[PDB]
């Protein structure tokens, strides 16, 4: 069945290469999670450095796409970096052509359209990645938009991605059922990060040191990643609680 | 097996079968030998004929005044690669007034051969070449294989039963390496080396092809009556 | 060497009460030499009328082009093109040759078949739409036509009156221009009849 | 080049074309036929820039002959003249335009009418009772305006043409070495041998 | 590389047939039947729609009969979308001819170019052919009234009467039976419907499952008029010949 | 042309005269020089009439597609950027001199664009042949903190200075007001201070004055 | 135009007049010729307004993309991007640009890019039509490692003189201060600087 | 490198079927139900917003899209394919019509352009067909209101009313009983809402239902005043609240 | 199945088997390592002496890129050269536009994106090499290892080829026993040792050692080869420790 090697329809109207691209999404065995504060958007991802020979600082799946947009990737790193370089270029071009900063949701749509093309054109393979874009949009406020190999995207109140994503998802659904609102009603991003890590701990049932996590924060007019020490400071606050 | 349809396909053990099959055409090729001292470098090539009415195919091609090669395998492929070399030697002279280093000639051939091993529609070259030359760092011998692998040597041989000559040279090393300032002795050591690869048939006047380059000798080719002196 | 005044010619359009009129001379010359006295400058595509002055080769080319485009329009849209729409098509088409223009001064005239409104418009060689309630002028005697129209014209003229006005505007403008005249043609256009009259004029 | 004339009478089109080919201060030839048969009932005379004239004429001829073979049918004079006009109208905006003016004389077998078309290098087409290109027009148009009638015979048209050539021989500054005259009618194309 | 996934749409079978053309013709044979009949004073085009739903908009619909220019129409059998690609091409080609020669395009010349396009898809470019067969009804002043058919092979031929789509074998025998040369348009109209009536895969032929057109000399003197019948007019002509 | 733009409290206003010329001749007495780029971004144009119209329409089209694509109200800086980069690419040969103004989610904006592609920012701007007459008025009467009604008055005064003193400008004043939180209001022929006086005489001819040679009914039907 | 950029103890200061001119008509008397291509890399623009804007927009885009991929660009890098554009398109550009920025390693740096698209690293730079009149003044009064206030005075006095003699120059004197502390905009009006 | 797939990936099988088009329609079959109904003074198009997670904000995903101010589209099948078709459809309305004639295309012609785009993915080299069926509802001055279905093959048909996707066979039968040629717009909205309840299993409210109309011109939605011939878009997406009002009196 | 016959095809587990097959060609090659030190990086490689006829010191395998970056690789040699040629074009283009020589992380992504691009289409074959590379820039020393999938990370120490597991284990030692850092001259010795210790996994033929290094202090941040006295001194240190 050659309908399983390229992106043409199978007799049941399915694209097997797209489906198998989703399965590569979990190749790295990392889970990621994004939530929104009042003033901010936080994204946390597990950081797993197996080899002792690796320089831990160079191992990351969070990217600074633009001054305002951050992106976390679930999938193998080569495809991840391919996607990050493209999104950086598209965000820079958009700013040049249209005179304002590319909004998170528009970049998401653009990267999704690019992915859709790979599902329809034979010579291009899908990228085996899922892209979670975060920012504090100047019109829409805190924003999370996520892209997959199908070319599908949508905005989220909060989201999770990875092998244990369903655990984290229901954990978060239950919080928002309870809280009655669209976001974490918290003043500082410091406490939203704390929320994010706390509910990842509950859902995954694991403890984290400062080198087991990776954190990206989006505020009005910058997106930045935290250091080991910024995270350690954050883990301590969670402990004294 | 299933993985030998084109150059763009690896086998599960990580082999490139079209490249290996290209290598095989070399092995079906008539033997040729190269070896060098510190002052000269020599090519000897046993030429092959179709039958008794036919000419003996030319195996040695001049690339510049200070460089040239012998071939074993597909001859038109040698014509292409030698022509490319001719152009590169030419470009070096016209642009930089510089004679192309034999080592650079090696790298440029490696890089040309390699492109055909990674792209669809292409095919690897089906010829092996022995490149000799005298440049600004002395005499040189190079072995080109169509996998793109190029190797600098004191001596070697390629083609049918090249293993006889290659052993001989491996023994003779410390002798022929110091045949400095004597052309006809280095040639003799090549004709002797090539004779280790003969069978049922031996070297004649329209059979043998010798080329030599070195310190005060432009790369030149000897055939016919001019090689009788060596049989 | 001024392409718009090699051949000569004029076109004028005018609105009246529930009617429009469009008129042109018949001259085609090569500078001083008059060549043809039969060169009409007004064409129609369905119920939309187009007059074109300027370089005669471009006049012919554009007619052939707008026949082409309005024919395909009709086949795809299953209805005749309206004056407002044709005007836009004329403009797009001229601006498409922005840096190598057709040397023409086209004029559109007609009555919208849905609304019954009378409509006229004119264009520069490069596609600018000049819309007017009253009159449009074009050609080598455009100054003269402007002066004739600006004094002779009054709103809401009846078809037979409008005929006299537009004819007198054209005839007297043409007679003060070396490159215009040699005959005239006047179209009176109402909701669903069109009369074409050939005027008698001086032949020098 | 220089002189090409055409008159359409009752049942034929007559084309007259000067015989001189002049380069510099030398008349190189005095028997040049400035015409191509496009189809059996269509004739094209031409004048303009050296080289361009014949190259254009022959190119048109090839195209029309191709059309004839493909459809086993002769294109009408009106149809040919439009093809020709469009070719020149394209040419005028090319890198190097064809500087050629033409008269096309044809007999339409379906209408049983003769037709004369005058087209200049810009692609300016016009149907006429009589036509000319170049300075010839400045003498003949007024002469024909006077002596021409629409119902003249082929014989009367030839005499009218004789009047035109005589006037051109009198007042034109250059010796154009007479004309070759050709008649296009219901029976095709023939050349008048003594003019 | 990509060679693995190439069907080779433009190759000969060992018998010297064109696989894809044959299979396109097989596709076309399941399409609503279309008939053209040529009379001494006009041409009829009649075609059956693919099995209607009661909720389809019957009046503002066009699946079978298209206008090419004022003197030429076609009836379609096959993929509608493929047909529209070719129809717009033909419409443009007609206009280029008119623009070039200031004369309406002769029917055959338009037919040949469309057939030549189809042919190209069978010989080069590795694309699937157009799954369409046309009946061309047209008039020109050289041959008068003409009928042609063209199919995915890009071969075309002229006819007094012809059918395409479903049950052409049945239909062609029936036309052959009752057709005659001195026949008038109104007889041809009657023959066309009576033929569809007998060949249809439906229970009975109704106005809502038909498209109908005529090319008469039915206006004012030596001039031609195309009539794409409205639904109500098909209803009347179906009654006027007593099929309903 | 004279065209102007003036900022105020809660928005921006642009205005223009309505004269179009071919040399010394007035081709159009009431042409519209205020162009809609999007509902709340309007452009006043001077220069080559076809070019201002074409460039304003093209960018307006691309802005609509952009707005649909981004699910956002379009911004002036986008129209500004697209216009400037287009004009610059054409090295001045597209003779469009534009005053771009509008309101968007960012606020109210006022810019000008030169045919070569350079852009300005200001509280008051004027372009075209009459721009010096206009700018004289703006430099005399402009102040920081204008009401809507003051800016309209200032703008139309500036255009009047052009109408009366520049031979390149005349006829009427069009205005368009873009206020934050409201619909743009396009005030076509806001002022008509050049109405033709009654003619002394009627030149309606006695019927039959014109000599006719032929008549025929033209067939426009099928 | 009169424009300049001056390195000093704590960083660099850019200065410019505010006059845009078409012939003798002042199209803009409040122009901003000090343009940001990055947080702390700015430039002074002189020549064709259209050319220098189009160049700055392109450079800003290039450095934004550079940042995304490799972090903060050096001032030298910014000057190189300008040069590349100015040099390779020398036939179609009329742009005299001064590039000035602040690193933490390199402190204040000034690069000038004249018409041909050559690059020149200098302690300070003057350019634009008005600059001719202050070569004398600036050469005599510039010292290395001036304080912020001295540098502001040096620029204010210099441009005051450029504006005084060059009819093409005029309006306000704008300045941009580039230090470790951040980015400060200064403006000085005619009534202050005219009677220095 | 680059596209070496210059041959068709859709070819005729010996039975004469076009495999990929059939399979594309199968994906459309699996798609969520969507429908459209033509009234005498309007058209309604509606579908179910089947949210993927409850953490997703389904307002951010528009299944019903404005194409021109008087034309809307909805679909059944693959969402990504639809999204890019809408992008191309909006652009082609400008490039091949508005930039030429200075007005928006009539429904049938815009539909014709989309069909063409879809037909080419059925024959061009190295692509698969679009896995969607579109319903396009619109108005234009000379044809009035119209509703069109566009399939993966590129074929399109005008409808009085119809449905596509999951429960289309059932829903089409529902629509045959209820549709008459005298329906007012509010009557068709009501029928649309009834037809859609059949095929929706979960929650059924204005937050899970997406519905738009092509009806009267909306001057309040224009964004400006002063040109009396510009009257505003006839396309209007009903709000969450507007739908719930109609679901009470159901 | 048949999922492994064409590059860029995902298998049902979400793998690209052709890339995995490329890795087998890498694992089949000679051993090569890289050690990151205090202010620099060291590279060494095993050159199998096929025959006496190979001229010693004259089939060089370590390659310089620009003036400050070293590259070594194990697998298909010509594939590695092709990759370095590209890296040279990439570094030249970066320097041309931005003046400053290309930073190492920047350079790493250039190769990464290029190698990754050869896993996107069926019309190209993935790279049959793993490449160890790095040097010194304005932010210090960097060592990288890049694989046929396009995957790369920064390394304290790295190894590839047939002796990779031997070398890896030996590298982990130095990381544990020098947590405050390793000097460049020390790393040159250790490099030599590890290649000798890794040669056991390939001991049919005997071999020629080749070392290079970039050190801010020892080589001014430039890439130089280790030859002569310093090479022999490290060859000897290694000969010590295999006894
Ligand atoms: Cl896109
Ligand atoms: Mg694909
Ligand atoms: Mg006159
Ligand atoms: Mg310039
Ligand atoms: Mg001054």
């Amino acid at each position: 069945g050659y309908d399983r090697h390229i992106t043409i329809f199978s007799p049941e109207g399915r694209l097997y290469q797209v489906e198998y691209a989703f399965k590569a999404t979990n190749q790295t065995n990392i889970n990621s999670l994004a939530v929104r504060g009042k003033d901010c958007t936080v994204v946390i991802s597990q950081k797993k450095v197996p080899d002792k020979l690796l320089d831990p600082t160079t191992v990351s799946y969070i990217f600074c796409i633009s001054r305002t947009i951050g992106m976390v990737v679930n999938g193998p790193i080569p495809d991840a970096r391919n996607a990050a370089l493209r999104a950086k270029a598209e965000a820079a071009e958009f700013r040049y052509k249209y005179g304002y900063d590319m909004p998170c949701d528009v970049l998401a749509k653009r990267m999704a359209n690019l992915s859709q093309i790979y599902t329809q054109r034979a010579y291009m393979r899908p990228l085996g990645v899922i892209l979670t874009f975060v920012s504090v949009d100047e019109e829409l406020g805190p924003s999370i938009y996520k892209t997959d190999p199908a070319g599908y995207y949508v905005g989220y109140k909060a989201t999770a991605t990875g092998p244990k994503q369903q655990e984290i998802t229901t954990n978060l659904e239950n919080h928002f059922k309870k809280s009655k609102i669209d976001h974490i009603n918290e003043e500082s991003w410091e406490k939203v990060v704390e929320f994010a890590i706390t509910h990842m701990i509950d859902a995954l049932g694991t403890e984290f040191s400062k080198n087991d996590l990776e954190v990206g924060v989006a505020t009005k007019d910058k997106f930045f990643t935290l250091s080991a020490e910024n995270i350690e400071e954050r883990l301590v606050a969670i402990a004294e609680q | 097996n299933n993985y030998d349809g084109d150059t763009v396909t690896f086998s599960p053990t990580g082999r490139l079968f079209q490249v290996e099959y290209a290598l095989e055409a070399i092995k079906q090729g008539s033997v040729t030998v190269g070896l060098r001292s510190n002052t000269h470098a020599v090519l000897v090539a046993l030429k092959r004929n179709a039958d008794e009415l036919s000419s003996y195919q030319k195996k040695i091609i001049k690339c510049d005044e200070h460089m040239g090669l012998s071939l074993a395998g597909l001859a038109p492929d040698a014509r292409v690669l030698s022509n490319y070399l001719r152009q590169q030697c030419n470009y070096s002279s016209l642009v930089f007034n510089r004679k192309l280093a034999v080592e650079r000639a090696g790298h440029l051939l490696c890089d040309k051969a390699q492109k055909n091993t990674q792209s669809y529609g292409g095919r690897p070259y089906g010829v092996g070449l022995l490149i000799i030359g005298y440049d600004k760092s002395g005499a040189h011998l190079l072995e080109f294989q169509p996998s793109g692998n190029v190797t600098e040597l004191y001596g070697t041989a390629i083609g049918a039963r090249s293993q006889g000559a290659k052993t001989y040279l491996e023994r003779t090393l410390d002798t022929f390496i110091k045949i400095d300032g004597n052309p006809d002795e280095l040639i003799k050591a090549g004709v002797e080396a090539i004779s280790q690869s003969l069978r049922d048939e031996s070297l004649t006047v329209d059979n043998l092809s010798i080329a030599i380059v070195g310190k005060d000798t432009p790369f030149t080719i000897y055939d016919g009556e001019a090689v009788a002196k060596y049989i | 060497s001024d392409p718009s005044s090699i051949n000569g010619g004029i076109v004028v359009a005018m609105t009246g009460k529930d009617c429009v009129a469009i008129a042109c001379d018949l001259r085609l010359g090569s500078q001083s030499l008059g060549v043809s006295n039969k060169f009409e400058k007004i064409f129609h595509y369905g119920h939309v009328f187009l007059g074109i002055t300027g370089l005669a080769t471009d006049v012919t080319t554009l007619n052939e082009m707008f026949r082409y485009k309005t024919n395909l329009y009709k086949l795809k849209e299953e209805r005749a093109i309206e004056p407002e729409t044709f005007t836009q098509l004329v403009s797009s088409s001229l601006y498409e040759r922005r840096f190598g223009p057709y040397f023409v001064g086209p004029v559109v005239a007609g009555i919208n078949s849905k609304s019954g409104k009378p409509f006229i418009a004119g264009f520069d060689l490069i596609g600018c739409i000049d819309e007017a309630k009253d009159f449009i002028v074009s050609g080598t005697a455009s100054d003269q036509l402007f002066g004739m129209c600006e004094s002779l014209y009054e709103p809401n003229l009846e078809p037979e009156d409008l005929f006299e006005t537009i004819s007198q505007a054209l005839l007297n403008a043409a007679d003060r221009d070396a490159l215009s005249g040699w005959g005239a043609v006047v179209y009176i256009i109402k909701k669903d009849e069109v009369v074409k009259r050939y005027l008698k004029m001086r032949q020098d | 080049m220089d002189i090409i004339l055409g008159i359409r009478v009752q049942d034929s089109v007559i084309l007259a074309s000067s015989k001189a080919v002049t380069r510099g201060i030398s008349v190189l030839k005095d028997s040049d036929d400035k015409t191509r048969q496009l189809s059996p009932h269509t004739l094209m005379s031409f004048a303009g820039e050296a080289g361009d004239t014949v190259q254009f004429a022959e190119y048109i001829q090839a195209n029309i002959q191709l059309y004839s073979i493909r459809e086993d049918y002769e294109l009408s004079p009106q149809a040919v003249s439009s093809f020709v006009r469009q070719e020149l109208a394209k040419s005028i905006r090319s890198r190097r335009p064809y500087q050629v003016n033409v008269l096309i004389g044809g007999y339409d077998k379906k209408k049983n009418k003769p037709e004369l078309y005058q087209i200049d290098y810009l692609g300016t087409k016009v149907e006429l009772p009589y036509g000319a290109h170049g300075y010839s027009g400045f003498y003949t148009f007024s002469l024909l305006d006077h002596h021409y009638r629409p119902d003249m015979t082929t014989e009367e048209g030839l005499d009218l043409l004789k009047l035109c050539v005589q006037e051109l021989e009198k007042r034109m500054p250059m010796d154009f070495k007479g004309v070759i005259v050709k008649i296009v009618d219901k029976d095709g194309i023939r050349q008048v041998d003594d003019f | 590389g990509s060679r693995r996934y190439d069907s080779r749409t433009t190759i000969f079978s060992p018998e010297g047939r064109l696989y894809q053309v044959e299979y396109a013709l097989e596709s076309i044979s399941h399409a609503g039947t279309a008939i053209g009949i040529m009379a001494s004073d006009g041409i009829v085009l009649a075609a059956e729609r693919k099995v209607t739903s009661t909720l389809l908009e019957q009046d503002t619909s066009t699946e079978k009969l298209y206008k090419l220019n004022d003197k030429i129409a076609v009836a379609v059998a096959g993929l509608t979308a493929d047909a529209e690609i070719l129809i717009n091409t033909a419409r443009i080609h007609a206009q280029n001819y008119l623009k070039t020669y200031n004369e309406d395009i002769p029917v055959e010349i338009l037919v040949r170019r469309l057939s030549d396009i189809k042919q190209g898809y069978t010989q080069h470019g590795g694309l699937r052919p157009f799954g369409v067969s046309f009946i061309y009804a047209g008039y020109d002043d050289r041959y008068g009234y003409q009928l042609y058919t063209s199919n995915p092979s890009g071969n075309y031929t002229g006819w007094k009467a012809i059918s395409v789509g479903a049950n052409t074998s049945a239909a062609q025998t029936l036309l052959q039976m009752d057709y005659k040369d001195d026949m008038k348009v109104d007889d041809a109209i009657e023959l066309a419907l009576k033929t569809l009536s007998k060949t249809t895969d439906s229970s009975a032929l109704t106005y809502d499952r038909l498209e109908f057109a005529t090319i008469r000399k039915g206006a004012n003197d030596g001039e031609v008029y195309q009539k794409i019948f409205k639904p109500q007019e098909i209803k009347d002509i179906l009654v006027k010949t007593g099929i309903t | 042309t004279t065209i102007v733009g003036v900022k105020f409290n809660n928005g921006v206003v642009i205005a223009a005269d309505t004269r179009s010329t071919q040399g010394p001749i007035v081709a159009d007495k009431n042409c519209a020089k205020l162009h809609r780029i999007s509902p709340k971004i309007w452009c006043a144009g001077a220069g080559t009439a076809a070019d201002t119209e074409a460039v304003t329409q093209l960018i307006g089209s691309n802005i609509e597609l952009h707005s649909l694509y981004t699910s956002r109200e379009p911004r002036v800086v986008s129209a500004l950027q697209m216009l400037k980069q287009h004009l610059f690419k054409y090295q001045g040969h597209i003779g469009a001199y534009l005053i771009v103004a509008g309101v968007d989610p960012t606020g109210s904006h006022l810019f000008s664009i030169h045919a070569n592609g350079s852009t300005d920012v200001g509280y008051y701007l004027s372009l075209g042949s009459g721009s010096l007459a206009a700018m004289a008025v703006l430099e005399s009467h402009w102040k920081q903190d204008l009401t809507k009604e003051e800016a309209i008055k200032l703008a139309s005064d500036a255009i009047q200075a052009g109408i009366w003193n520049d031979l390149g400008s005349g006829s009427n004043v069009d205005v368009c007001v873009m206020e934050i939180g409201k619909d743009a209001e396009y005030l076509r022929n806001y002022l008509t201070p050049n109405v033709r006086e009654e003619k002394q005489k009627s030149y309606k001819f006695p019927r039959g004055t014109t000599a006719v040679l032929k008549e025929s009914i033209v067939n426009i039907c099928d | 135009t009169s424009i300049m950029a001056v390195t000093f103890k704590d960083g660099v200061i850019l200065g410019a007049d505010s006059r845009t001119t078409t012939g003798a008509y002042i199209a803009n008397r409040v122009t901003d010729k000090l343009t940001r291509v990055h947080d702390k890399i700015w430039c002074c623009r002189s020549g064709s307004a259209a050319d220098t804007q189009a160049i700055a927009d392109i450079v800003q885009y290039h450095l934004e993309l550079y940042t995304s991929q490799y972090g903060t660009p050096s001032t030298e890098t910014a000057a190189s991007v300008f040069k590349e554009l100015c040099y390779e398109n020398k036939d179609n550009l009329t742009a005299g640009i001064i590039v000035a920025g602040y690193d933490d390693k390199n402190k204040g740096e000034v690069y000038t890019i004249p018409l041909g698209g050559s690059v020149h690293k200098l302690p300070y730079a003057i350019a634009g039509s008005g600059s001719t009149f202050i070569y004398g003044y600036c050469d005599k009064n510039f010292r290395e490692n001036m304080s912020k206030e001295e540098t502001v005075d040096f620029i204010k006095h210099s441009l005051s003189q450029a504006i005084k003699w060059d009819g093409s120059s005029g309006g306000v004197i704008r300045m941009v201060v580039l230090t470790a502390a951040g980015v400060e905009r200064l403006i000085f009006y005619p009534d202050e600087y005219e009677q220095l | 490198m680059t596209d070496r797939y210059s041959f068709s990936l859709t070819t005729f099988s010996p039975s004469g079927k076009l495999g990929q088009i059939d399979y594309a329609l199968t994906a459309v079959k699996q798609g969520v139900t969507s429908l459209g109904i033509k009234a005498t003074n309007g058209v309604v198009i509606a579908t179910e917003k089947k949210s993927s997670s409850p953490l997703a904000m389904s307002e951010t995903l528009s299944k019903v899209s404005l194409l021109t101010p008087d034309i809307g589209a909805v679909y059944s099948g693959m969402g990504p394919d639809y999204r890019v078709l809408v992008d191309k459809s909006r652009k082609v309305a400008h490039t091949s019509y508005k930039r030429i004639y200075g007005e928006y295309p009539p429904t049938k012609l815009l539909v014709s352009e989309v069909a063409k785009i879809m037909q080419e993915a059925t024959q061009s080299g190295g692509v698969r067909p679009f896995g969607v069926s579109l319903l396009i509802a619109g108005h234009d001055e000379f044809n009035g209101f119209s509703l069109y279905q566009v399939d993966p093959s590129g074929s399109y048909f005008p409808w009085k009313a119809t449905a596509i996707g999951k429960g289309s066979v059932a829903a089409k039968t529902f629509l045959e009983k209820r549709w008459n040629d005298e329906l007012e717009l509010e009557d068709a909205i009501h029928i649309a809402l009834l037809t859609l309840k059949e095929s929706v299993e979960g929650e059924f409210n204005g937050d899970t239902i997406e519905l738009a109309i092509i009806g009267d011109e909306n001057p309040d939605l224009l964004g400006y005043t002063g040109i009396p011939t510009d009257k505003g878009p006839r396309f209007r997406k009903l709000t969450s609240q507007e739908i719930n009002d109609r679901l009470e009196a159901l | 199945t048949g999922y492994d016959l064409s590059n860029s095809v995902f298998s049902p587990d979400g793998r690209n088997f052709q890339v995995e097959y490329a890795v087998k060609a890498v694992e089949n090659g000679t051993t090569s390592i890289g050690i990151k030190c205090n202010d620099g990086v060291v590279f060494a490689v095993e050159k199998l002496i096929t025959s006496k006829l190979l001229v010693p010191q004259k089939n060089v395998k370590i390659q310089v890129v620009d003036r400050h970056i070293g590259c070594v690789y194990s697998g298909l040699i010509p594939d590695g050269r092709h990759l370095v040629n590209r890296g040279r074009e990439e570094a030249a283009s970066f320097k041309k536009l931005y003046k400053t020589p290309i930073p190492i992380p920047a350079f790493a992504d250039r190769l990464g994106q290029y190698v990754q691009a050869h896993t996107l289409y069926n019309s190209v074959r993935p790279f049959g090499v793993s490449t160890i590379f790095g040097g010194v820039d304005k932010n210090g020393a960097h060592l990288y290892m890049l694989e046929p999938s396009g995957s790369y990370w920064g390394y304290k120490g790295a190894a590839t080829g047939k002796g990779r597991q031997s070398a890896k284990a030996e590298l982990e030692k130095l990381v544990d026993h020098h947590p405050e850092g390793l000097s460049a001259r020390e790393a040159v010795k250790q490099a030599a040792k590890i290649i000798y210790l890794a040669h056991e996994d390939n001991k049919e033929k005997d071999f020629e050692l080749e070392i290079s290094w970039c050190s801010l202090s020892e080589t001014n941040g430039l890439h130089k080869f280790v030859k002569g006295d310093l090479l022999q001194e490290a060859i000897d240190f290694a000969q010590k420790e295999i006894n």
